[PDB]
């Protein structure tokens, strides 16, 4: 796969990386969030409820 | 006072009245003969509210208020305690608005500009004239008509807007609505091209006007340029008070009924009005 | 009689290329036919349409929000289009039940698609942006073309993701109807007693107004001077000519204070972004701040008591 | 090529790249791991 | 802040509108400003500073960076007309209107004023005028409509003045903006699009008399228009508006 | 069979960025097919198997 | 192929690839679509109702 | 019937030829769509009726 | 002869006609086909 | 004899049609062995 | 009836073939969805009851 | 003379004409040929 | 696009490598799910 | 390379800058989310 590097003849890596990092953060926002949506896992939860904390 | 370069531009003629009369300037502003009119009435029917204030007695800031005559009286006598207070600061304004429009007129005359301006406000003007004078006496009497007051703040729709029900559902409302969204949809084009090109980024040259088309070809994908927009903002923000005014007097005489159920004139249709499925047949 | 309405004497001819100074014309190809009834009216232009990346990223989750609602609508629709035709505009896309409130566990009947769609429109708006702010980097312009968008955006984003979780409900975003969507702001004002006492609404309410109302002014003033040279604009503040000149001193005679070219159209974006700014903030107090306007209003004398 | 790189150049842009993705994509398993420890999702 | 106020009523909320009471403000001194790049400091009739400035004061002057490679104007600068305003102050007391000394129109007063502009014949960013001729429009032609060529130019006063040749088309807009109607005396007349109001059969000039035809500013290029005489023509006639309300 | 051909006639760039869109947005739908009916929510499965809820 | 292969003189290659893509994928989505609508083709209920997954 | 063959000499062919695609296309839609709504003609109701899945 | 529009000779009009009517009738005869299918499957007469 | 839009030769032509109908019939062929899965797994008639 | 002919040297004969055809179609979904509606003569519901297919 | 605005010949007319009374009688009769079978399978009379 | 056959055929050989990667995981992620749940 | 000039030794010193700030950030993060844990564990 080292024949990758052609797609770096191809992109520029600016717009590629801005991209990316807007992606990547978005992305663990939205599963972050979904997480915590549900009761079942919701570490604040689990631990509110399990350490007797309410 | 004169700025660095409008001295010329006064010219002591044209004027509405007579040409040579009543023409001279309050330092920045102009008072002439018209300028009397609206300074005139503007200046009583501010203070007269404040009368509005002492048969109640309050004087909370916004708890002044100013009532206007129920259904009953009319043209006839009426305790300035309830009317001939609203009736009479009916008269104060309304002259005002007159006043001032025509009086903007000798002064487009003086600089030779186009009578839009007070085109364009004498018809703004005309929705406010649908409110009183218009959609109560289509009626007959000034009841029909939301209170002067401050602190109402166009809350009638208490028996005003339900007795239609859902009130954007005016056929006009509901065009009439959509217009000022399509000027501030607009809006901001204009209000960024001429401004964006007036500032570029910061290290880059002011534009040019070949500049100007490039910009909103490859967004969008059509450009009519400047003054299709200016016009359009004529024939956009005009029609959107025509099209209110409009519909404000149909809710009179025109309309007695709830306004989501005219929709269902197109559900009456005879041809597939009644074929089982969905949410209707 | 001539307010500036129609072009006389209609002329038409190749249109321009275009101008390049850091444009990508990879992306920039083609150009299209011409307009029969604006030549009329004005400027017939209709092109070129710039296949962006970002565009591109809209064109999909634009058309997938455009479309599959479309699909969930006719499973109410019963596959009959003469129903389709009737109850159009009465179909409606609901959000998960309330149960599910925050939760994202709802079913595709329940509101579940809702979000399945309302994702793909949530991606389109926002790769939009770039769209217009990627071309104005190429060209250099000012970035007030993203600013101004990101006005509406912040008070479209709270409709649908910011002031519904604060309470953690999905039931409080807004159903995807034609008409649904109407019932639904009338039905904001009656959940909260009344919308009435609600300030940053009843701030919102006057920028409208002065939307469109400033702009026929504006473009009337414009609208004076193609006669004294409006469409010229551009360099209207460079060289001020007569266009500048005339109606401005009109402006100073009428309202006392007056402007030049340059600061005119800074009222354009700005009191326009006044009409979604003032609501992103306002509709959130409703929900997560001020559950009934109309005690909250009697705090500082606008209510009866 | 729209950017005018070399092969030498993509070459150690590539290389830095991955790096980075192996380095992320190894914090990213372990948190995975840990988690699932924690508490398993299947 | 479920429902829950610092003291009283005071919370996050109010919180918002004493935000918007102050932000606004701020906005509005700064609205009021920024509008303020073009014939200040004030002056008054005689040209002393007046005595009321205002709150507002002047903004940062910017110079801005010129395309074309042309030069650079510093806006706002010191202010210049530099243009006939050769007049007479009807009152030397303060606040009076100021009356046409000689022949105003040469001089442009009121409706009639022509303003200083650049020297040059426009060119447009491609490197070619702004406005085309006709016959120097190379490509483009009249495609689909109303030649006025075969029109009778006729005035508000209700005389022939003249007949169209060729047309002065925007190469921008693509919409017309200028008409050559050359006069019986020998001038070649320009009229601009905008200001002449024709049906379908006719040409007619509301705004002046055929009189005021026969003074119609000539071009010194017979191929390219100026910038100076393009309001020097329209102030030349749009001015006469008024001194020919009669007739 | 020989699909090389393509290339010289239809541009690169537009192809990969397309498809990237494409790819994202298309598992994101089935992800989120998946993720709201009851069985195949993995999620609320998980938490019943192990009785937590 | 005896005489269709003029078609493409006709019609510009790039675009009708273009339209045709996307024709295709969103016949197949729709398709697919319709197709769940249908509760005895819901290929994850048949799944659910053998398997007494609840 | 032999001498159609100047339409082509009248009309262009290409913009025959998508006016041609959008109306068969279109009209298949609408045909099928009627189709899947009688009740008499869904194949995928009927496929339900003879196999005694619900 | 022709009316000089698009400007096709009668050998290009005829050999583009030929091509058309020789699709027209395989997309007929499919269709011939399809229809009889469903129609021994369930007549609609 | 061309007579496109697009000067494509009868080469060109032909080369890019066979690379087209090539591909058409690989898909085609997985449709059809696609339907045939699910006409045996679940027939539709 | 003869010198029919001329009518095509008033009219240009592409446009008077694009009206035709247009509106012959119009035409033909018109009476066509009218037959459907009408329920002595939408055919696919006498078809049901002959057969009795339910 | 020959009041030419699409400048058409007497012959070009002719053909066309010709040409298009031919379609007409093909479609009409097809026409023909429908009515026929429904009137015969259900008349309207 | 103006591209050769020799680089016509090094991108595609790049392109279909790269998707015959993507499509092996797939496989192996569809096989894990249908062990773990079919949903035949 | 030509995007904003900096030199391999330029680009050296601001990176050992910026490591250098992130380390300490992220060792009072570190520190933080130590005494909340031991003060109140989440887990
Ligand atoms: C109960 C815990 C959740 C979970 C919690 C998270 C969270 C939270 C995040 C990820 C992140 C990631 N998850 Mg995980 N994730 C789960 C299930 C999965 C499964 C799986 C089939 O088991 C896979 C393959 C993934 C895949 C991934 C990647 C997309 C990503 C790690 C970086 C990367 O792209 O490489 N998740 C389970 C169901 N995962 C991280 C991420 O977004 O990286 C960009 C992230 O923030
Ligand atoms: C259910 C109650 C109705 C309502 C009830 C009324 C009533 C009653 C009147 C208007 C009037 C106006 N309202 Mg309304 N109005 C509503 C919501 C809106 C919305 C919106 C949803 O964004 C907008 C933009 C408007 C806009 C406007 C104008 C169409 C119209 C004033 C005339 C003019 O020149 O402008 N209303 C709600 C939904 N509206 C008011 C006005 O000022 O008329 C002069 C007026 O009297
Ligand atoms: C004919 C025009 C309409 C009307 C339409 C509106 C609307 C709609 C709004 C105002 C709002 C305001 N109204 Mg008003 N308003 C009317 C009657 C009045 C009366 C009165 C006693 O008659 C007064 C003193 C006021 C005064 C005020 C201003 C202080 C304020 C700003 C106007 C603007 O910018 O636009 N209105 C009538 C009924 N006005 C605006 C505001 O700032 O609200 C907070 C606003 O939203
Ligand atoms: C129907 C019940 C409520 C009402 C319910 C809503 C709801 C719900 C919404 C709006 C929204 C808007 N409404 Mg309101 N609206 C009412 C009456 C009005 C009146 C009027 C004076 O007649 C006007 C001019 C408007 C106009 C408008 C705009 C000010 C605002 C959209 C700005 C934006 O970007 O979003 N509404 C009535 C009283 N309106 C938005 C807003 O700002 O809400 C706070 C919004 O989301
Ligand atoms: C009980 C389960 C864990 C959970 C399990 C995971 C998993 C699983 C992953 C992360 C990942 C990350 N989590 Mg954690 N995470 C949860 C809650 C948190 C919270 C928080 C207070 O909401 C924060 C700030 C973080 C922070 C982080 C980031 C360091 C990282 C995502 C960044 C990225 O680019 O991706 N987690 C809970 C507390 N976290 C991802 C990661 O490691 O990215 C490299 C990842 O894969
Ligand atoms: C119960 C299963 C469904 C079914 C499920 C699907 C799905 C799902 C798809 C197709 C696709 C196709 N279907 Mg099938 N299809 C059915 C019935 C049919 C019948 C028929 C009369 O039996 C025919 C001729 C077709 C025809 C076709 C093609 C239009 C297409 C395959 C590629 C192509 O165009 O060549 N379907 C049955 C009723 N078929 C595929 C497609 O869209 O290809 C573009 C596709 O995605
Ligand atoms: C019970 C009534 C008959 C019927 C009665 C007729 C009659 C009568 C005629 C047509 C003719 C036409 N009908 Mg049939 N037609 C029926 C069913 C159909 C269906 C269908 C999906 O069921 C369709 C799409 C068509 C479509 C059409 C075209 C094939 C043709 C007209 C084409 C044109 O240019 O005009 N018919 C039913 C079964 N149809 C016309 C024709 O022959 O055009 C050449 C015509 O005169
Ligand atoms: C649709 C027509 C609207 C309109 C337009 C309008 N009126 C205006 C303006 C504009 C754009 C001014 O510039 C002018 C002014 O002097 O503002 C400071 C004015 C003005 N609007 C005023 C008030 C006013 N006009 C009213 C009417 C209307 N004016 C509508 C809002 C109302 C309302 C809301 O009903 C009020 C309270 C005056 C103080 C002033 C006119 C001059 C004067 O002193 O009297
Ligand atoms: C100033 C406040 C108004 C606002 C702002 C706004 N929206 C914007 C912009 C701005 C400044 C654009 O220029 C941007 C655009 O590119 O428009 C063509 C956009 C846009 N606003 C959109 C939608 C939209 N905004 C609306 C409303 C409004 N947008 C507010 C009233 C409406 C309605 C319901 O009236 C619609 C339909 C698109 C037309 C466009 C973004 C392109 C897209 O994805 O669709
Ligand atoms: C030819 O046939 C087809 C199908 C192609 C059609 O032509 C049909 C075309 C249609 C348009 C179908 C009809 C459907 C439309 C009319 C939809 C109309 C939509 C509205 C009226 C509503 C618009 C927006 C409403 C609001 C307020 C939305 C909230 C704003 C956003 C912030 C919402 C974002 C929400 C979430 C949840 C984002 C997060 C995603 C999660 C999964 C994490
Ligand atoms: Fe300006």
């Amino acid at each position: 796969m080292s024949k990758f590097y052609k797609i770096w003849m191809i992109f520029d890596p600016r717009r590629v990386f801005v991209a990316q990092g807007v992606f990547l953060f978005l992305l663990a926002v939205m599963i972050h969030l979904i997480l915590l949506s549900t009761p079942s896992y919701n570490w604040l939860e689990i631990s509110a409820a399990k350490y007797n904390r309410v | 006072a004169l700025l660095s370069f409008e001295r010329k531009y006064r010219v002591p003629g044209g004027t509405l009245v007579g040409g040579n009369l009543f023409d001279f300037w309050v330092g920045p502003f102009y008072v002439g003969f018209f300028g009397v009119a609206t300074f005139f009435f503007a200046a009583l029917g501010i203070i007269l509210i404040a009368w509005s204030a002492v048969l109640q007695g309050t004087w909370n800031p916004q708890l002044i208020s100013v009532y206007p005559p129920a259904l009953e009286y009319g043209l006839g006598g009426a305790p300035l305690a309830k009317g001939g207070l609203w009736q009479i600061i009916t008269i104060c304004a309304t002259g005002a608005f007159v006043s001032w429009a025509l009086r903007e007129v000798e002064i487009c005359r003086k600089l030779g500009i186009g009578y839009h301006i007070p085109f364009a406000f004498a018809f703004a003007i005309l929705a406010y004239l649908t409110l009183v004078l218009f959609r109560p006496v289509m009626m007959g009497a000034w009841g029909y008509a939301f209170p002067y007051g401050i602190w109402t703040h166009l809350d009638w729709v208490s028996n005003t807007g339900y007795t239609y029900g859902n009130f954007h559902y005016n056929p006009a409302h509901m065009i009439a609505i959509s217009f000022f969204f399509t000027n501030a949809l607009a809006l901001a084009l204009h209000g960024a091209l001429v401004l964006s090109a007036a500032n570029p980024e910061k290290g880059k040259e002011m534009r040019t006007p070949d500049h100007e088309d490039t910009f909103f070809r490859d967004l969008v994908g059509y450009s009519i340029g400047t003054l299709g927009i200016h016009r359009l903002g004529l024939l956009l923000s005009l029609s959107a008070v025509f099209f209110s005014a409009l519909c404000m007097i149909i809710t009179g005489t025109i309309w007695f009924d709830q306004w989501v159920d005219w929709w269902q004139w197109w559900v009456k249709l005879p041809w597939w009005a009644n074929i089982p499925g969905g949410i209707n047949g | 009689e001539y307010q500036n309405i129609f072009s006389q004497v209609q002329v038409r001819g190749p249109a321009d290329l275009g101008m390049t100074e850091d444009v990508n014309l990879a992306n920039r190809s083609g150009v299209g036919p011409f307009s029969t009834l604006l030549g009329w009216f004005g400027n017939a232009q209709l092109g070129p349409i710039y296949l962006g990346s970002l565009g591109v990223l809209s064109l999909f989750s634009g058309l997938m929000w455009f479309f599959t609602i479309g699909i969930w609508f006719w499973y109410q629709a019963g596959w009959n289009p003469a129903v389709f035709l009737r109850d159009l505009f009465f179909f409606s896309l609901e959000p998960p039940a309330p149960e599910y409130g925050l939760s994202f566990a709802a079913p595709l009947k329940e509101g579940g698609l809702w979000l399945i769609a309302s994702f793909f429109m949530f991606v389109a708006v926002w790769s939009w942006w770039g769209r217009t702010y990627l071309r104005a980097q190429a060209l250099g312009m000012g970035k007030h073309t993203a600013w101004a968008f990101l006005s509406a955006i912040w008070l479209w984003m709270v409709l649908g993701f910011i002031r519904p979780i604060l309470m953690g409900s999905w039931s409080e975003a807004v159903p995807y109807g034609i008409f649904s969507h109407l019932d639904w702001t009338n039905n904001f004002s009656l959940v909260h007693g009344n919308l009435f006492y609600n300030p940053f609404h009843g701030l919102s309410i006057a920028f409208l107004y002065g939307s469109a109302l400033l702009f026929a002014m504006h473009g009337a003033t414009i609208l004076a001077v193609s006669r004294f040279g409006g469409e010229r604009e551009l360099e209207q503040i460079a060289d001020r000519g007569t266009a500048a000149e005339r109606a401005a001193l009109f402006w100073r005679w009428t309202m006392g204070f007056n402007a030049t070219m340059e600061g005119i159209h800074r009222w354009a974006i700005w009191m326009a972004v006044l009409v979604t700014l003032t609501g992103g903030i306002g509709i959130l107090l409703s929900g997560t701040v001020v559950d009934n306007w109309y005690v909250w209003g009697q705090n500082h004398g606008m209510a009866p008591l | 090529g729209y950017t005018g790189l070399t092969d030498e150049q993509a070459q150690e842009l590539h290389s830095v790249y991955m790096s980075g993705l192996w380095l992320f994509s190894a914090v990213a398993i372990v948190a995975h791991l840990a988690v699932y420890i924690w508490r398993p999702w299947f | 802040m479920v429902g829950v106020t610092a003291f009283g009523n005071f919370d996050l909320a109010s919180l918002a509108i004493y935000s918007f009471w102050i932000f606004l403000a701020g906005l509005i001194y700064y609205l009021q400003t920024e509008n303020m790049r073009e014939g200040y400091p004030l002056e008054n009739e005689d040209g002393t500073p007046a005595a009321n400035q205002g709150p507002f004061p002047l903004p940062k002057p910017k110079t801005f960076i010129l395309p074309h490679g042309r030069g650079t104007l510093t806006v706002p600068g010191p202010e210049s007309e530099d243009r006939p305003i050769a007049l007479a102050r009807t009152a030397v007391s303060e606040g009076f209107p100021h009356a046409p000394t000689g022949d105003p129109m040469k001089d442009g007063v009121g409706p009639a004023s022509w303003v200083a502009r650049r020297d040059l014949p426009e060119l447009d960013g491609h490197g070619h005028n702004k406005i085309k001729p006709m016959k120097a429009a190379a490509g483009f032609h009249v495609s689909a409509g109303k030649n006025p060529i075969g029109l009778p130019v006729r005035g508000c006063d209700l005389e022939i003045a003249g007949k169209v040749v060729d047309i002065w088309v925007d190469i921008p807009e693509q919409m017309a903006r200028f008409l050559e109607v050359e006069l019986k005396d020998g001038s070649t007349r320009l009229l601009p699009m905008q200001m002449v109001k024709v049906q379908s059969n006719r040409v007619h000039v509301n705004a002046l008399s055929s009189d005021l035809f026969a003074g119609i500013p000539t071009i010194k290029s017979p191929t390219e228009v100026t910038l100076l005489e393009e309001d020097k023509i329209c102030g030349y006639v749009a001015g006469g508006l008024m001194y020919a309300a009669p007739k």
